[PDB]
């Protein structure tokens, strides 16, 4: 019973990071509209809250958190990420998000030591 | 329809991140399928005896 | 005196990675206008050319390349990237590029094992 959650606490559990991403996004942005003066606070707060609760998982990883936040003005949103890791240990989380006024992509990573 | 389209897009976004959390948790609960499978097998053999 | 050359052979120089990002952007994009069906292969070829030229260095790194390519429509753009590494060996590189029609942001990362 103990080694299975020990295997959960050691490998890159991919989308509990996505729970940390949605808690970071729903803490930072909320249901607010696009005003550009708060976008730097929103990107910094999503990235700092995602680096806050990935460090409290206790997992030996190097974490990279990127976040793109986009105004809905008819401009359409494309990102990409291919990387170079060891495939059995590491992985990638990428969550898209939007509302009436804003777009959001947060891509999050974990790289083993 | 601002509210229904916001709740429905929130339902689609939160439904898709729970689909991704399912796609994570099939591994963790697949070894819990293994755990509860030989638990039911061991308790099956014990209660048959 | 061999320890300084051994430290230089595994350091993350930001300028070489930025020149690899410049050569990958000017190899794949050029100066051609925004065609959204081509934005997928532009992001694919910039990430694959940056991952190709970064893995020709022979340095013991794990590399992450994320790319953002975006049409100039009067819409607003913030990208943020704080990470979690060993600060003595690892580093990052984030490059802003633009032409007449489009904004191209490439964040390139290198994390020692």
């Amino acid at each position: 019973m103990e080694d299975y959650q020990a295997a959960e606490e050691t490998a890159f559990v991919v989308d509990e990071v996505s729970n940390i991403v949605k808690e970071a996004i729903e803490s930072a942005i909320g249901g607010n509209a696009y005003q550009h003066s708060k976008v730097n606070q929103w990107t910094t707060n999503v990235v700092e809250q995602t680096l806050s609760q990935l460090t409290k998982l206790g997992k030996p990883f190097k974490y990279i958190v990127t976040c793109v936040i986009m105004q809905k003005n008819g401009a359409g949103l494309h990102t990409a990420s291919s990387c170079f890791w060891d495939s059995s240990t590491d992985g990638s989380c990428t969550v898209r998000w939007e509302n009436k006024t804003m777009y959001c992509i947060v891509s999050a990573f974990g790289l083993s030591i | 329809i601002d509210n229904i389209e916001g709740e429905w897009g929130a339902f689609n976004d939160i439904m898709r991140r729970k689909d991704s959390a399912i796609q994570q948790q099939v591994a963790n609960l697949q070894m819990k399928i293994v755990q509860e499978d030989r638990a039911v097998e061991s308790r099956t053999t014990d209660l048959l005896t």
